[PDB]
Parts: C-alpha cells; structure tokens; sequence
RNA sequence: ACGAAUCUCUUUGCCUUUUGGCUUAGAUCAAGUGUAGUAUCUGUUCUUUUCAGUGUAACAACUGAA
RNA sequence: AAUUUUUAAGGUAUGUAUUUUUUUU
C-alpha cells in the first residue's frame, strides 16, 4: 500500500539553502561544459525404409531455449 | 429498479425536509434584513433566535434517529444469520456481503 | 524450471489435443518388427516372480544396498529421509514379510 | 566472510523452545477451529449471544451441556451431541415444557 | 461491483476442464489390439 | 505405513483448508499431529476436496469407462482425468 | 373518506480493513515406547402376551412350553 | 619473454528513567 507517494514541494520548500546543505556532490562537478547547435540388398531389407506469434512462451525463440539448457 | 444518481437522491431529500417543515409550521399555527457597512462591504442579516434553535434541535434530532435506526440494523444484522462458519464478527459482516453480491 | 515446467505442460496439454504423432501403420509395422526378432531369438518370456523364488533374498540385498548407499555419507536428516531409512531397517528385519508387500504391490497397486 | 552463506540468526534468547509447549499451542488451535471460533463461557461468569447457548465450561475445564447433563471431553465429542438424538428431545421437551406455560 | 480477493496462497490476518479425446487414440489401440491378436495367433 | 485417518483429523483438515487454502500445506499439518504435508495434501485431493466425485455409476459411465480403459491400456490418472473422477474409485 | 404530523415494523437502497507491498510458494524445519486401569460422547437393539425355575435389597436380567 | 601483497561495513541490539534546593494563595 504506497497509496500516496512523496510530493517534491514539501523538499522543496524546506530551508536548508537554495541548493542542498552545500554537500558538493562527484557526478554535479562540471562536465561537458560547452553546448552543441545544430546547422542393393542392404538398402531394401529395413522396415520403414524410403509466422510470428506474439508472446514470449509460446515463440519459437523459447523452446529452442528449453531445449538446451535444460538439456 | 434501481439504483439513483445522487443527483435525484439530493432532490428527494430536499422534498422530505420541505415537507416535514411545513408540518412545523402548521403545528406551530395550530398551537397558536440587510446591512452593509460602509467601511466594509461585510454584510450583516437579522435574524430571529427562535426557528434557529429549532434547527440545531432538527439536525441534531435526525442525526440520533438516523445512528441508531443504523444501529438497530447492527443488532439484527449480526443475530440473525447463523448457519456458516465464523472465526470473528467481521468474518461473519464479509459473508453477508458475499450474501448481497448473489 | 517454472518456464520448463510450463513448457511441459504445454506440450501434454497439445498431445491431447492433436492425438498421438505415431500413426496406426507405423505402430503395427514397429509391433511386426519386434515379434519377428522375438522368433528368431526364439526368447522365454520373463515369469513373475514366484511365490518361492531362489534369488529373491538376494535380489533384496542388492536393492536395499543400492538405497542405503545414499544415505551411507549424509548428515543432516531431513523427515523424508528418517521415513526412507526406517523402511529400509525394517526390510532388514523382515525380509519376507516386505517380499509378500512387494508382490502385493506388484499385482495390486494401479494407483 | 561466511556472509556467503545466508542463514543468520536474531540476537534474542533461547529458541526453539519444548516440545511440550508446542502441544500446548496445537490443541488451543486445534479447538478453536473446531469450534468456529466462539468463546464458550465458563458456567460461573454471569451471563454477546451464544451461537447456541447451551454448551459451556465448568469450574473444572470440561466441556457441559447444560440441557442434558452430558459431559465432553473435546469440541469434537460436542458436535456429536449437538448432532445427537439425545440432545434432539430434551429441547423438544424443553419445547413443549415452555408451551404448557408463559 | 467487485468481488473480495481470496487468495489460495495468503490468508493474512483475519477474514478467513472439458473436453474428450481424439480418434487418434482410438484409432492406435484397435491396430496394437488386432496385430496382437493377428500375431498371437 | 497406516498412516490412517480418523474423523477426527478429516474434520481437522476441511477445518485447516478453508483456513489456509491449499497451497500452505505446511501450515496444515501444524495443526494436525501424525501427519506430514505431503501425506495432507495427498488425502485432499485423494478424498475429502468436495468437488469430488463419489457417487454411483450410471449405464453410460461404466460404457464409458470399459471404452476408455480399452483404448488407454493402464494408465489411471489420464482416465480419470476424462472421467472427472478419483483414480482409485475409477 | 381526506390534507397531515410522531413512535413501531418489513422491503428496496446505502454499507463497514472487502487481508498492507515485493522475490527463488522469499527459504527451511516438525509425531517416543511398554504394562495395568478408569472416565466420557455417539451409533444400534428393547417399555410387548401368561405361568415354572435361576437371579436381585426389590426390580432387571436369564432359562422353558400355550 | 615474469605475478604482487589492504583496509572499513553487512554480529552481538535498541528504547525509557535516573546527579536537580522546596515560585508567593
Ligand atoms: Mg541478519
Ligand atoms: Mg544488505
Ligand atoms: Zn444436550
């Protein structure tokens, strides 16, 4: 039950400064500084001689999947 | 059959009160202004202290009436059905939920 | 395995749909091919193990070696196990008694 | 580094506790499924209606009709009472003791 | 209106197939129960 | 190897199911002493799930059943999987 | 008869936590025995013809024939 | 024909009260 999650304005009205406490973060110091603008017996003898579907499961990427490593 | 909009719900209940304060007023014959200041606009309206007494009395009254016609619905609701399982009072109040749902 | 087992129940699922993939003349002519080898062999059919039977006792000692051999290294029984090695101990202690439940199931127990 | 592992333990006392105590519980249970939950009053605590109202509990723990003087070891030996021949006529005496006077 | 969540797996707190089967199956058995009898004859 | 079940730990049971449902097992034979989840599942759904099947049989049931049992040689769960039926009553 | 107020009652309608989430069901684990003996529920049978014996505190019960 | 060295944290809780000079009837 989140229900209500946090409002930003409640931290952002707190009186801490402008920016936060003044904690100098490692990702805020500056980086890319500058913009970018655009312009024959043997064979005889024998007995018995001679689309996508769209779901994850039932695919045909999936049972080639379960069919090796699950061996 | 059938439910109502709340709406229409509204206006039969203004009806019901209309009605019921008629008969405070024909009991009553059987038993028988506006200022604004000019240095603010706040607006003043006499009033008589009688018939607003009356009213307190009323929305009180109907309240009570109300609490405990819902209370007596309490009393028989839970003595009433018996026949299932029930660990608790508030198992039994679900089933007869699950009893309105059919 | 959830995936796997899903991917089980499909294809049973589908078998009883569509039917068995063998074909009637390919089932008789398989059946054909047993029975002739059967003949040249000229092979005795197994018999059920008899009421008195030479080997039965042995072919036990073998049978409940192989099930307490697992249990020989473990440590920690689980409920499972304790039940497993309590019928094997009893197999120990009586061997003909757990013979006739043996046979018993043999004929009896399709379930 | 046996955080590889990933059994722990809470840091309070003694745990598992004695197989005597787990009985205990187990048929505190076991009789208030069987019984659906009711709090069966003992036969001193002067009298939240009764699913029945005649069982109850004597100054002893057992279980007691007070109807047919019967007495019960368990919920289960009750509920054959209840479903019981016995416990069929006395209410009907009862019955028509109660409709030969008011 | 919605019915009340009962799951099989939960009981928290308080508040306590069709068809038949295919002629293939039919259709197998008599060819193994006649080249059977055929052969045990 | 009784492991046999009194009137006493069925009503326990139908009692347990409906509390837990049936797939907390485990929770199940907390409240019954002598028995094990494995063996309290296996007798709810062998025996005492209401939406078995235990009555007589009619004409077209045991014509029914001699047709399926002839064309499915011994295989008693898929039979009485079409039956709608315990295996062991089937 | 009727406009019409108030208490009582049924119904329709309104309704309460109508389970706090998530993952590999999150994981795993469980019942001593033997000898003697009593207590307590339920199910089934009988209040139904005479006399003679056994029996009982008295019944009951048991034993024969019309 | 050449490797390479170590410190913290996930384990022993956590919470409450406790040494005070007697606020005017
Ligand atoms: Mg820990
Ligand atoms: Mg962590
Ligand atoms: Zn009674």
């Amino acid at each position: 039950t989140s229900h209500r999650p946090q409002l930003e304005a409640r931290s952002g009205a707190k009186a801490a400064a402008y920016t936060p406490t003044g904690i100098e973060h490692a990702r805020l110091l500056p980086g890319h500084t500058t913009l970018k603008y655009r312009k024959r017996s043997w064979r005889k003898g024998t007995a018995f001689g001679r689309g996508y579907i769209n779901d994850m499961t039932k695919s045909e990427y999936h049972q080639e999947f379960l069919h090796k490593h699950v061996r | 059959r059938g439910g109502i909009s709340y709406d229409q719900l509204a206006k039969l209940s203004y009806e019901k009160t209309l009605r019921n304060l008629a008969t405070q007023t024909q009991n009553s014959s059987k038993q028988d202004k506006v200022q604004k200041d000019t240095k603010t606009g706040k607006i003043t309206i006499a009033d008589d202290d009688k018939l607003v007494n009356k009213l307190a009395v009323s929305l009180q009254s109907e309240s009570k009436k109300r609490y405990e016609a819902r209370k007596r619905q309490m009393q028989n609701a839970k003595t009433l059905y018996g026949v299932e399982s029930f660990i608790n009072d508030k198992n039994k109040q679900f089933n007869e939920k699950l009893s309105r749902e059919s | 395995t959830r995936l796997w087992i899903k991917n089980e129940q499909e294809r049973q699922r589908q078998i009883q749909k569509n039917g068995p993939e063998i074909t009637p003349e390919e089932a008789t002519t398989i059946f054909s091919v047993m029975v002739e080898w059967l003949e040249s062999r000229s092979f005795s059919p197994i018999p059920f193990p008899p009421l008195t039977y030479k080997n039965d006792t042995k072919i036990l000692v073998l049978a409940l070696e192989d099930l307490k051999d697992v249990y020989a290294s473990k440590v920690r029984l689980n409920a499972s196990e304790r039940e497993e090695l309590a019928l094997i101990e009893e197999a120990y202690d009586n061997p003909h008694d757990t013979l006739n439940r043996i046979k018993k199931y043999l004929l009896t127990q399709r379930v | 580094m046996n955080y590889l592992e990933g059994v722990g333990s809470k840091k309070g006392g003694g745990g598992i506790a004695s197989e005597s105590q787990f009985n205990l519980q187990r048929r505190k249970e076991v009789e208030s499924l069987l019984s659906k939950g009711e709090n069966v009053p003992y036969t001193f605590q002067d009298e939240q209606v009764r699913s029945n109202p005649y069982i109850y509990k004597n100054h002893s723990g057992k279980l007691v009709c007070k109807l047919c003087n019967t007495m019960h070891m368990s919920w289960s030996s009750v509920e054959r009472h209840l479903g019981g021949k016995k416990h069929g006529l006395n209410v009907l005496r009862r019955g028509i003791s109660i409709e030969k006077s008011s | 209106k919605i019915p009340a969540a009962v799951s099989n797996w939960k009981n928290p707190n308080g508040y306590t197939e069709n068809n038949t089967i295919n002629d293939g199956f039919m259709k197998l058995s008599e060819a193994l129960e006649n080249a059977d009898k055929k052969a045990r004859q | 190897k009784g492991g046999v079940w009194t009137n006493v730990e069925d009503q326990i049971l139908k009692a347990a199911v409906q509390k837990y449902g049936t797939h907390q097992w485990s929770k199940v034979a907390s409240l019954l002493q002598k028995k094990t989840a494995r063996q309290s599942e296996l007798r709810w759904n062998e025996y005492l799930n209401p939406k078995l099947n235990f009555t007589e049989f009619s004409k077209e049931e045991d014509a029914q059943l001699l047709d399926l049992a002839r064309e499915l040689p011994n295989q008693w769960r898929t039979i009485a999987d079409m039956m709608a039926r315990p295996a062991q009553v089937c």
